[PDB]
RNA sequence: ACGUACGACCAUACCCAGUGGAAAGCACGGCAUCCCGUCCGCUCUGCCCUAGUUAAGCCACUGAGGGCCCGGUUAGUAGUUGGGUCGGUGACGACCAGCGAAUCCCGGGUGUUGUACGU
């Protein structure tokens, strides 16, 4: 029963999906809790979740994270926190050979938070992963930014399972993240969920109709522990 | 009601992940009533996913026993990182 | 038999786990599987047996959770003409027969994208054991025969040998118009009068036999398959929902308020602290 | 080594410490050497010793005359930094710890390690003047890093870390040809160093070097008498290396053959030096604690119908014996009873009353070791077996003449009775009324929970637990309900253990107790107006404080609602 | 007041004994219990039934209707024992457990829906003594 | 509103002790020929919803109940960064920034909700 879970957590050339993992810190505010509830709701296959409010802290120490990681297979972390000077949290960590690659802070703002279940229209169903669009001049920059790493984790997060054939029923949801131009204050980054309804008014190709659903999340990008460059060179190839 | 947009700059897809990177600045009405910035937000989604699945139906097509129409993939060029790494 | 020694560490499982309703191990395995790899969604065919009743949904699942498609009963197959054992062998082949024809009509089987397709299904046990001859592969047979398409084996079919891969299929076929249950009606009728009275009161006050079982079985699944969409009425149907609320809220033992509980605080003052 | 300006501006002028600090500054080895001893009798003396630190003299000493290429310098550098480690406290070692003192420690011991090991001049032919400094040197090293081990965590294992000074204790012990002092002073820094340490247990098992290990062995084994200050070491490394009864390792290692020989040191003391009887005790009651987690981790590496039909089909019976805890049985089969010897020697002495004290340590620690282990419904069935008559022979012998005579010993005996009398269950030998010296001594004796009353408390309970004679029952029901009716002149843990007491003696309705004594004198009005009252200063304690207090607390009154409504339920 | 569905019944009644003596011990509680004994040192049969009663029914008289008070137990079951099997009908000895359960114990032990038989429902010590009075006639001291 | 099936948040839902539950549905229950599985038709599987019983399950309510949760607070404190400046022979202490807990305390709560079919 063990060699298939030794086999599984076994490197391997062709990489299985990612598994995801939720945790909650000791102080944690509704918004966040509800914020992670979405993300996991969107990354429901491929997840795993703690109840346990465990007492860490992601951006001082890093070692229970990696136990954490070798424990579980858990090769990404979404962290929520909450505090009086940073008022909700989520920081997206990935890990690469149980030790800490990259992390990122996003900050929530709970004025304008929507969740999915104030919208009522018909959800994307579990495990159908969603098309995704970058539309922003923010993610396209020379030097390695923050936008250009907010993308490379919420591509990871949105991708699900790679398959070189899809089947045109899918491709019913779009998840739109888009970022203002770099001016004052920090610009601010947007997540939106929506969903495709086809109305042919043209001849040949269909017209698309947008109905939103899902997390309606403002984020705002702060601290950032970049990685390493001999981390980076070994990590980013390919086989 | 068209089925294409045209903008001042040209959309990067990338069809190995259903993406669709599009360097065409958003401007944001940046007004206190939230409507307007909803349908404006959603007037750009919905262009981005018409270019995307637009650049989909582009790509051949190939109807299957499973009942499904299949659109054949091409492999993924974006950069990520990896899980762990290559052995030997 | 003292000393409650405790546990603010345990941590308690889900809602329908501490209530032994669903084993969310085999509903992961069984969402994992329907994907197919191609993003493709898949509806499942859930089967739950109660006592004197059969209960058949055909789900889809969500972020909120479920949608049911179609939804068939044991209850609307006495608007069919079979009144007595609703929970049988040859009531649950009748009611996945009913199910296929009702996911099948309501499918239809203005502007889609799609620029004849059988259905699919996936077979739903829950908590039912998987034994061979269960009736939730009768049920199964039933979809599977009424027109949408399971992957399904006859490793579990009743009238399967196991050291030989041979199905008797007059087995099944007799299973199929309740012929088992004609047979034991002969064999207590024949040795035995007392099981045969307390048991099968229903079939002996209503007149029916063996061979008019079959028939009867047969007739109902003629009408099963000419029109699915009847409607059955039973006991004491009051409708306008709202008099049902009304009624539901008079029988209802109300809570205590804010206010009620400051009195009810009051009242524990008057009687405990100040005796 | 920073230059620091000296503001010497004291009302007493330093008149002798000047002189000493420019003999000790100067070139001349025979001048250091002879001033040495000057400064090691100034720094003897208090309210001087500050003013020398205030000279620098440790900086001086570190980087000028430790690195003298001359040893003689080095011997006297040595022994100043030993009288100035002797004399002043931990922060003094932290302060050495600070300065990288272990760099220059571990070359010093290289060095001294190369010049003994070597065969070549050899060591032995050389003058005993020579050998003598060189054994003076190791001394200071051996002082020096037993005070640096015992100074913190991260100095132990900053020390376990480097292999050299082990290595040196190694030879040290196996060569065995040092003078007395140097080899009793290895040995306990051997001991220091070897508790809870995995590094310095691993390095004495892997030594083929010298095979420390199998010299230590022997001497353990033999009759030799300073061997038992060996002992208590190869314990600590059977208490590092998990090797005890469930997982032996090399030679089956236990602790059962480091038993008789301290038997026979116990053997060795006679009514009417000193330090080995002392160490001996010390390490029995080692042994007698560490038995505890011994039993933990054996046992962390249907049932109830099953034993339901053994207990209702009335086929209980005693057999076996202690074959899987063998340090159990010869702890129970030897100790036990020399420890009895021991305990009651004559008072004349007041090093016989260091004895007995320690002697009812080892006891008390042994007694309840074994008493922590659940006897309940048969389980454990043989050790209870073997465990019982020696212990009704302890509350004979042990508790009764004590008893029939200091809060310390007091509290001892009492903590010694409660450990007996907690197996024993209403079994004791009820000669000349126990119950009654123990009331008069709790009534005399007028963080928690180790008080006097508190032991008090939980030996008069278990002495009616079960059925005994029902006076003692009565009087020990009357006794505990007079207690809870006057709940305010008594601490919370007092009330805790006697509502836990009452809570195991009234239990069940089987017995003849609860229609004797419960319902006959009316205690349950008694605890139905407790109540309220138990609530209130059960509130009243603070949590941040004691929260062990407060959560005992509230199971306690959790159980008397519990056993309150369980009592109105069975009449 | 009172249900009839909560009437005492009996459960079952184990059959318990204590090389070749457990090969010979097995035939007898084969030959006894109607059924085929399983092992564990020692052997044991469950019996079920309307059987179950007639064996306690011979169990008792055995032991002539007299039953002490320490044997039933605090959950409600109860058991005895006799050192010889030869009066039931080489020397065995052989003990007799039985269990008591109301209508509705299948809450506690099915797939599907398992949960905790209540308090007001769980058999008591009292009941057990007071349907062994009531039942058998016999006399418990 | 109430009930079932399938669920989503996964203790505001659990734990202990009391009192009540129209309608229907859930159950408990009845039987051992066939399919099937056991030392034992106890569980699992098959046949009967007739006879019963709300006793338990389930639901509802009550309790200066234990627990748990939300909001304000305890704190930008303790602790930490020995990260920077002054004392201190030291051990370390002040000081300035960054990171940053918890009990206590005060107020309130004891489940919300999606689809389908019913009463």
């Amino acid at each position: 029963r063990s060699k298939r879970a030794l086999e599984k957590r076994a490197p391997k050339i062709v990489e299985n999906p990612k598994t995801c993992l939720f945790l909650r810190g000791t102080t944690c505010s509704q918004i966040t809790q509800d914020a992670m509830n979405d993300l996991y709701a969107m990354r429901q296959v491929h997840a795993k979740r703690f109840h346990k409010k465990n007492a860490i802290h992601p951006f001082e120490d890093a070692t229970s994270l990696c136990f954490f990681s070798e424990k579980n297979d858990c090769s990404l972390m979404v962290f929520g926190s909450s505090n009086k000077k940073r008022p909700h949290t989520l920081t997206f960590v990935r890990m690469f050979d149980y030790k800490v690659l990259d992390m990122l802070e996003f900050y929530l703002d709970p004025d304008t938070y929507r969740s999915i279940s104030q919208f009522k229209t018909s959800k994307i169903p579990i495990g159908m992963r969603p098309m995704m669009v970058f539309a922003g001049t923010a993610f396209e920059s020379p030097v390695p930014n923050a936008f250009t790493m907010a993308k490379s984790m919420l591509i990871d997060f949105f991708r699900g399972e790679p398959s070189d054939k899809i089947d045109v029923e899918g491709l019913r949801f779009v998840v739109v993240v888009t970022a203002d131009e770099p001016t004052s204050q920090k610009p601010i980054l947007r997540l939106r969920v929506y969903g495709i309804r086809t109305k042919r008014s043209g001849t040949r190709l269909p017209r698309v109709e947008v109905e939103e659903h899902g997390p309606r999340m403002d984020f705002r990008l702060g601290r950032m522990r970049e990685p390493d460059p001999a981390m980076l060179k070994e990590a980013m190839k390919k086989a | 009601l068209p089925v294409t947009v045209e903008k001042p700059t040209p959309y990067t897809f990338d069809l190995g992940l259903l993406l669709a990177n599009d360097p065409n600045p958003v401007n944001v009405p940046k007004t206190t009533d939230t409507q307007v910035l909803e349908q404006h937000l959603a007037s750009v989604a919905r262009d981005g996913a018409q270019v995307l699945i637009n650049q989909l139906l582009t790509t051949t097509t190939i109807t299957a026993t499973k009942d499904g129409v299949l659109l054949t993939l091409p492999p993924p060029t974006t950069p990520l990182p990896r899980e762990k790494p290559v052995p030997q | 038999a003292f000393h409650k020694l405790v546990y603010s560490r345990f941590q308690t499982k889900f809602k329908r786990r501490r209530q032994g309703k669903t084993d969310y191990y085999a509903r992961k395995r069984l969402i994992t599987q329907a994907k197919n790899k191609y993003n493709a969604p898949k509806y499942r065919l859930v089967v739950r047996f109660t006592n004197r009743d059969i209960i058949t949904q055909m789900v889809t699942s969500e972020i909120n959770g479920d949608k049911i498609f179609a939804a068939a009963y044991s209850h609307e197959l006495r608007a069919y003409g079979i009144n007595h054992g609703l929970t049988n062998w040859a009531a649950a082949y009748a009611t996945g027969l009913l199910l296929a024809r009702r996911v099948l009509a309501k499918l239809g089987l203005e502007a889609a994208e799609t620029e004849r397709r059988p259905f699919k299904a996936i077979l739903d046990v829950g908590l039912a054991r998987t034994s061979t001859g269960a009736r939730v592969f009768g049920v199964m047979k039933g979809a599977s025969d009424g027109g949408i398409f399971i992957p399904h084996s006859e490793n579990r079919f009743p009238g399967y040998d196991i050291e030989t891969e041979e199905l008797d299929t007059e087995v099944l076929k007799k299973y199929i118009y309740g012929g088992h249950v004609a047979e034991y009606m002969e064999t207590l009728a024949d040795d035995d009068e007392e099981r045969y009275k307390s048991q099968f009161v229903k079939y002996i006050e209503d007149d029916v036999e063996a061979d008019s079982l079959e028939e009867l079985y047969a007739e109902a699944h003629k009408q099963i398959r000419a029109d699915p969409f009847r409607k059955y009425v039973s006991d004491a149907p009051k409708k306008s929902k709202e008099e049902w609320k009304a009624e539901s809220l008079k029988y209802k033992k109300a809570k205590l308020s804010r206010e009620e509980r400051k009195a009810r605080v009051e009242a524990k003052i008057k009687q405990l602290l100040a005796e | 080594v920073k230059p620091p300006t000296d503001p010497e501006l004291a009302k007493l002028r330093e008149d002798k410490i000047l002189p000493v600090l420019k003999d000790l500054k100067s070139p001349d080895a025979k001048s250091r050497t002879t001033a040495a001893g000057a400064i090691a009798n100034i720094v003897q003396d208090a309210k001087c010793r500050k003013l020398l630190l205030r000279e620098q003299v440790v900086h001086i000493v570190l980087t000028e005359t430790l690195t003298d290429n001359n040893i003689d310098s080095r011997a006297a550098g040595w022994e100043i930094l030993k009288v100035l480690a002797q004399e002043e406290e931990a922060d003094f070692c932290v302060h050495l710890y600070r300065l990288d003192v272990l760099t220059a420690i571990e070359h010093a011991a290289k060095a001294v390690l190369e010049t003994l090991t070597t065969s070549e001049p050899p060591f032995s032919k050389l003058l005993k003047a020579q050998q003598r400094l060189v054994w003076d040197i190791t001394g200071s090293l051996l002082v020096l890093i037993g005070l640096l081990a015992l100074a913190r965590d991260e100095i132990h294992e900053a020390v376990a870390t480097k292999q050299t000074i082990l290595r040196l204790l190694f030879r040290l012990i196996s060569a065995d040809i040092a003078p007395q002092d140097i080899y009793e002073e290895a040995i306990s820094c051997l001991t220091t160093l070897s508790e809870d340490n995995l590094k310095v247990g691993q390095a004495i098992t892997d030594d083929q070097e010298t095979h420390v290990y199998d010299v230590l062995l022997k001497l353990a084994t033999g009759t030799d008498p300073r061997a038992v200050m060996a002992c208590g070491v190869l314990h600590n490394v059977f208490t590092s290396l998990q090797w005890m009864d469930h997982s032996p390792g090399k030679d089956g290692a236990c602790d059962a053959i480091l038993i008789p020989t301290l038997t026979r040191a116990l053997e060795h003391v006679v009514p009417g030096y000193a330090n080995i009887t002392l160490l001996a005790l010390v390490t029995l009651a080692s042994i007698g604690t560490d038995f505890q987690e011994t039993l933990v981790k054996g046992n962390q590496g249907s049932e109830m119908q099953a034993d339901m039909e053994r207990v209702v089909g009335a086929d209980g019976t005693d057999d076996g014996d202690l074959e899987d805890l063998p340090t159990l049985r010869e702890l129970i089969q030897t100790a036990v009873p020399q420890l009895i010897r021991l305990s009651n020697l004559p008072i004349d002495s007041d090093e016989s009353l260091t004895i007995q004290s320690h002697a009812l340590s080892a006891l008390n620690n042994i007694s309840w070791t074994i008493s922590c282990l659940e006897f309940a419904n048969g389980e454990n069935a043989n050790i209870h077996n073997a465990w019982y008559p020696t212990a009704k022979k302890i509350w004979r012998k042990t508790i009764l003449p004590i008893l029939e005579a200091d809060l310390k010993l007091a509290t001892q005996v009492t903590s010694l009775a409660w450990a007996v009398a907690r197996v024993l269950h209403g079994e004791t030998p009820t000669d000349g009324n126990p119950h009654r010296k123990f009331i008069s001594l709790y009534h005399s004796s007028k963080d928690p929970f180790q008080g006097l009353g508190v032991k008090c408390i939980g030996v008069v309970g278990s002495l009616a637990h079960d059925p005994a004679p029902i006076e003692v029952n009565r009087e020990v029901g009357v006794f505990l309900v007079t207690l809870l009716r006057q709940s305010n002149n008594v601490p919370p843990a007092e009330i805790v253990e006697a509502l836990n007491q009452l809570f195991d003696i009234y239990g069940d309705e089987e017995l003849a107790c609860d229609k004797e004594v419960f319902w006959k004198d009316g205690f349950l009005k008694h605890l139905e107006e407790f109540l309220p009252k138990m609530r209130t200063l059960t509130k009243g304690i603070d949590k941040r404080t004691q929260p062990e207090l407060r959560t005992r607390a509230d199971e306690a009154l959790l159980n008397l609602g519990r056993f309150v409504q369980y009592k109105k339920k069975h009449a | 007041a009172q249900n009839p569905m909560r009437e005492l019944r009996i459960q079952k009644l184990v059959l318990n004994i204590s090389g070749d003596r457990l090969t010979r011990a097995a035939k007898v509680l084969e030959q006894l219990s109607g059924q085929t004994p399983v092992y564990s040192i020692a052997v044991h049969v469950t019996v079920r039934g309307p059987k179950a009663e007639e064996i306690l029914e011979r169990g008792l008289k055995v032991k002539e209707y007299e039953l002490r008070r320490r044997n039933f137990s605090e959950t409600g079951n109860f058991g005895f024992g006799i050192s010889e099997h030869i009066d039931l009908g080489g020397i065995y000895g052989m003990d007799f457990y039985c269990c008591m359960t109301r209508p509705g114990e299948r809450v506690a032990k099915r797939r599907r829906c398992k949960s905790r038989i209540g308090a007001s429902h769980r058999i008591t010590r009292e009941e057990t003594i007071r349907w062994f009075k009531q039942r058998f006639d016999g006399i418990v001291r």
